[PDB]
RNA sequence: GGGGACGGGUGAAACAGGAUGAUCCCGCCGAGACCGCCGGCCGCGCAGGCGCCUGCCAAGACCGCCUCUGUCAAUCAAGGGCGAAGGCCGGGGGCUAGAAGGCGAUCAGACACCACCGUAUUCCCGGCCGUAAACGGUGCCGCCCCGCGGCCGGCGCGCGCGUCCCGCCGGCCGCCCAGGGAAACCGGGAGGCUCCGGGCUCUGGGGGGAGUAUGGCCGCAAGGCUGAAACUUGAAGGCAUU
RNA sequence: AAAAUGGAGA
């Protein structure tokens, strides 16, 4: 196994073309794009990206409006708790 | 029946400011500084500076009806200095020779609960 | 089709006729199929609700803010973009808003918006790569692809035109009050070049 | 500490029926002592179990969270959304009150 | 040619410490190499204590007593004469000299 | 504003780094007994009447 | 700090050789 | 002794000004805090509004005449919530121990205990009471330093949180000001903590209001002169 | 919101702040770091390292024991796992300091020192780097010691019961007796050793050249890791006395 | 505040 030793395996599908910076950046983003994250309600890692932004989990049969390349984009993940902070403070 | 207001006095390595204000401090009785009296940059925060700045304005606070004052001496504080400035106590001395009367004195130095990076580099200042 | 940003269909009970009216909202990240967005003056700050910006507290993350009251959606709609209420000032019933670009503007408190960042973030980080991804991307937008640079075109067409050696021929900075045909270079540049990053 | 310890204590000595449907059947006849439901419970189970529990007086309290985590707590890889406890092996101190 | 056994530090059973910067130098110094003299001083100067005490509008008032730590850097300490380099015999004397139990920043 | 008469209760020490200055401990000859060290140049002896002062300037004993 | 300003000088000498060795070949 | 601006012209910016009397809650027997100035209303500013929401600092000695030993350390910040009869009526906002006493508490040879507790006032003013205490040497301890054992320190942090919970868990701000002014609660903490281990200066460094409810009109009346109904 | 001309900065000065009202004085707030005094011949940990409050998870060492196991032991090439800062690779973040870069002010130059900005960085996540005066400049596991005191961990000892004493101590140590050392000094060793032989890994052989050249390996790169010679020339160095 | 040299070889 380990057919291509270099870590550029998902993006080995490109070959010699497209530079060395773009191929590496793509490897991280592409792997995140097809990754199975865990849908909140299903709590099972069955989610994929239907199209950029909307992701759905086969088991939970629910569509979560997540990020383009990951179920939970890093900035929103924080905003989540900041709304919770203001709200818990309000009452 | 009496009246008192807080002095909120500040000391400085560059220049001291004496800003007698009232209760909350939102409303300012009088503002004075040592630069406004002297004419040399080094003596703007000097020991003579404060003594000259008070008393010149003490009359305006007496006219404004605040005979009694509460001195809250403040050194630069925060990241640097911590201790009082050169011309700090001098200001109280000149106003105390004047009729102003002090009920309580407090330190308002903005001491920090785990401070931000101290200014200057790791070698400090190689003057 | 055109907007990378997700569009979310949400239906509300119509106040008059029994049938429910369906309204399309720019999707805020965290919206789930079956989420009940409670929307109104007394609606909470849970992510997804539509409420008067003045009632929203300071520092909140907001998307789809309205420029003037009841403009039905105006600022902060782009993928991954957000606005922050710096302060709900009551001095003139005007809430401060920090726009995604970072200017400081103000909106009447009666403006309304959705708490939560617009979904679809990180869209431009991935290189488009193959130009074909660009032909397909702009296949849902304007016919603005592919672009031909000014020094390439023959002189009868572009002001930058072409000399013997493909030289712009003059300075790109062109005044703000120039005739429509003239403004082809950088419009009214206040400082050209790359300086101390972009932060001062 | 005690709540997690109780979960391991129930797995070795107590009778634990994992799974939502089994819980309903146990509660209906009144063969129920406690119900621990994870946060990722569908709202319908949360409302329907609340009605069912109120009639049978069966005390129910939420788990710390993650149906997957309740699964890890009862020693099972499979997710457990709600775990009925019958004949608790060694005390029910965890139940609120 | 090791100068001091302590090596200017009290570090025992340790490897690294926190850094506190000199009030004068601004030089970062590990807690171990910093002078750390603790000083207690009255907020007003002693000279005008009498007139301010004379203005005792509130009953039984006392002077504001300030508790602070002074931590000069090694180079800051010698030039501001907080401490003085001493001989081999004087090196082990573990006490500050000139008695002075008097309570003020200036020893007076 | 008038130079205040003072009583040189005692002479302290010679300083200023050239020994020229001789700061002395003083008391008010006219006043509510204010007494403070003042900076003096030239020869001074105890019980001298110094009528050349504005009073506000204050000197110190550290040297 | 002569040692630092010798070592890093040596590194600058080492780098010069690399370009000279490859470009010439 | 009377409003300064009413009779005295004052400086050109201060030529138009006002002076309104501020009155403390009944718990501070010296109700008068003095007079605070504002602009006479010209329609730009409501004279009442600036007075309605401003916080004025009063040390316990000024707030009530009493022993200096228990007055200088305790500072009370009072924020008004209502303006009646052209007078500022103050309401509880916060307390602070002066940097003087907090500095005195710090000593080498002991490790401080600091615990932050949250109190849900029956009134709706979530109040955060911060408690500090210190260690002191045993009377006949052979060693000079009294650093407590870890087991006691874990117990100490738990101990201070309890008692604070019993005394303040179910008490309104009218009860609270009296329990902080009397120092009765600070003492109650000392009795329970003292048995566990020797500890010194078991005082609340500061208590500040995280959130107070809208419409504290009833409280303002209760604080100002309704002591007749409650103790 | 108030009020009223200066404010910054220093070794003096100036660079940029400010009647669109600065500095200042209070309230209200928004992020981002940081956890103050307490804070130590304290403690912890394989070391690098370790300091907000609440909890939660897996431990570690320790001492005590009429608890089994029964030599399972020591040091260890090859092989791994970590490893401060800075650096790098993509994101996120950006409060202060601030490599660069700009200024002013210094000096015959000021490239700098110093003021004032300020980007990378610093903070977090996912990887690479794999080095430091990483130092106790002292590898590890053993044994025998010369006394006097601390600090921390248990655990006993009698005592009018007091953190009282006194040991067992495991670790933190200070001074030091012989002994050793070119000395400085060490002496819970750097001693027991020219009367020179517990065990076991590592390293050195005049000062340069040289960590260079050349191969291999590693890293994305920076760099790491391994590692000669040709030639030079008489000292280089160590601790101490005036 | 500045503040730079000191030929060789007894």
């Amino acid at each position: 196994m380990a057919k291509r030793t270099k870590k550029v395996g998902l993006t080995g599908k490109y070959g010699t073309r497209y530079g060395r910076a773009a191929r590496k950046q793509l490897l991280k983003i592409e792997t995140s794009q097809k990754a199975k994250y865990t849908c909140p309600f299903c709590a099972k890692d069955k989610v994929r990206r239907t199209a950029c932004g909307i992701w759905t989990c086969r088991s939970c049969s629910k569509t979560m409006a997540g990020g383009a390349y990951s179920l939970h984009t890093e900035p929103a993940n924080a905003a989540r708790a900041t709304i919770r902070r203001l709200r818990l403070a309000r009452e | 029946s009496e009246a008192f207001a807080v002095c909120h006095i500040y000391a400085g390595k560059n220049d001291t400011f004496i800003h007698v204000t009232d209760l909350s401090g939102r409303e300012t009785i009088g503002r004075v500084s040592g630069g406004m009296k002297v004419k040399r940059h080094c003596d703007e925060p000097s020991a003579y500076a404060a003594m000259q700045a008070t008393q010149d304005l003490i009359e305006i606070i007496t006219d404004r009806g605040i005979t009694a004052v509460h001195i809250k001496i403040r050194a630069d504080g925060g990241t640097g200095k911590r201790v009082y400035g050169g011309g700090s106590a001098a200001g109280i001395r000149a106003l105390v020779r004047g009729g102003i009367k002090i009920g309580r004195i407090e330190d308002s130095t903005p001491i920090p609960t785990d401070r931000t990076r101290h200014k200057g580099g790791r070698r400090g200042r190689r003057l | 089709r055109g907007r990378g940003a997700p569009l979310a269909r949400v239906q509300f009970p119509n106040m008059r006729g029994e049938g429910r009216v369906n309204e399309l909202f720019i999707a805020p990240e965290g919206m789930y199929t079956g989420q009940e967005v409670f929307s109104g003056n007394k609606a909470t700050l849970h992510i997804g609700n539509i409420l008067p910006v003045g009632n929203i507290p300071e520092g909140t993350y907001v998307c789809n803010v309205e420029e003037k009251p009841m403009d039905r959606g105006c600022l902060a709609r782009a993928s991954g973009t957000y606005c922050l209420v710096v302060a709900h000032n009551m001095e003139t019933n005007k809430t401060r808003i920090r726009l995604p670009s970072g200017q400081k503007k103000l909106i009447s408190s009666k403006a309304r918006a959705m708490i939560g960042l617009v979904a679809g973030g990180g869209r431009t980080d991935k290189p488009l790569l193959k130009a074909g991804n660009a032909y397909h991307k702009y296949k849902a937008k304007r016919n603005c692809w592919p672009v031909v640079r000014g020094v390439a075109m023959n002189p009868v067409d572009h002001p930058h035109g072409g000399g013997n050696h493909q030289h712009i021929g003059v300075s790109s900075c062109v005044p703000r009050n120039a005739v429509p045909g003239q403004k082809v270079g950088l419009i009214a540049a206040r400082r050209t070049g790359c300086s101390g990053g972009k932060r001062r | 500490d005690s709540i997690s310890l109780t979960l391991t204590l129930v797995v070795k000595s107590g009778k634990y029926t994992l799974g939502t449907d089994q819980a309903i059947r146990n509660i209906r006849d009144g063969k129920a002592q406690l119900v621990f439901m994870a946060n990722n419970c569908p709202p319908l189970v949360k409302s329907q179990v609340d009605y069912l529990c109120h009639l049978s007086k069966t005390p129910v309290r939420v788990f710390a969270g993650s149906s997957r985590e309740l699964g890890i707590a009862v020693g099972r890889q499979f997710n457990v959304s709600i775990m009925t406890i019958l004949e608790a092996g060694d005390a029910d101190l965890t139940s609120i009150l | 040619p090791v100068k001091r056994r302590n090596n200017g530090r009290s570090k025992y059973n340790c490897g690294h410490t926190n850094i506190v910067r000199c009030q004068n130098c601004h030089r970062c110094v590990p807690k171990d190499k910093v002078i750390k003299r603790f000083t207690i001083r009255n907020i007003v100067d002693n000279t005008i204590a009498d007139d301010v005490l004379n203005a005792c509008v509130i009953q039984g008032f006392a002077i504001p007593k300030l508790y602070n730590k002074v931590q000069y850097c090694v180079s800051c300490s010698i030039h501001n004469h907080i401490v003085r380099v001493r001989s081999r015999e004087d090196r082990k004397i573990r006490t500050p000299p000139k008695r002075f139990p008097r309570n003020s920043s200036q020893k007076k | 504003p008038e130079p205040i008469n003072a009583r040189v209760i005692e002479v302290l020490g010679r300083t200023s780094s050239r020994g020229g200055i001789t700061q002395v401990k003083v008391e008010f000859m006219t006043g509510e007994k204010r007494q403070i060290i003042r900076n003096v140049i030239g020869p001074v002896r105890k019980d001298d009447i110094l009528v050349l002062m504005e009073s506000e300037r204050e000197a110190r004993r550290l040297r | 700090m002569r040692a630092k300003w010798a070592k890093k000088r040596m590194r600058k000498l080492k780098r010069k050789r690399r370009h000279m060795k490859a470009r010439s070949k | 002794g009377k409003k300064k601006i009413t009779q005295r012209k004052n400086p050109d910016p201060y030529l138009k000004k006002e002076w309104y009397p501020v009155i403390a809650p009944a718990h501070f027997k010296s109700r008068h805090i003095g007079q605070t100035p504002v602009t006479k209303t010209a329609g730009l500013r409501v004279a009442t509004d600036v007075i309605n929401h401003r916080v004025y600092e009063v040390n316990l000695g000024d707030l009530n005449p009493g022993a200096e030993d228990l007055n200088g350390n305790t500072k009370f910040y009072l924020q008004t919530q209502l303006v009646s009869d052209g007078k500022c009526l103050t309401n509880f906002h916060g307390m602070d121990i002066t940097r003087h006493k907090y500095g005195s508490l710090f000593r080498k040879g002991c490790d401080c205990i600091d615990v932050f507790m949250d109190i849900p006032t029956t009134d709706g003013y979530l109040l955060r009471v911060f408690v500090i205490a210190f260690t002191d040497r045993f009377r006949f301890q052979r060693r000079k330093n009294c650093h407590v054992k870890g087991r006691v320190i874990r117990m100490m942090r738990a101990g201070i949180y309890e008692t604070l919970h019993n005394e303040l868990g179910k008490v309104s701000i009218p009860v609270l000001v009296t329990k902080l002014s009397n120092f009765e609660v600070n003492a109650k903490l000392t009795e329970a903590l003292q048995k566990i281990t020797m500890c010194r200066d078991v005082m609340i460094r500061r208590v500040k209001v995280v959130k107070r409810p809208r419409n504290t009109m009833e409280l303002l009346s209760t604080m100002h002169d309704s002591n007749q109904v409650r103790n």
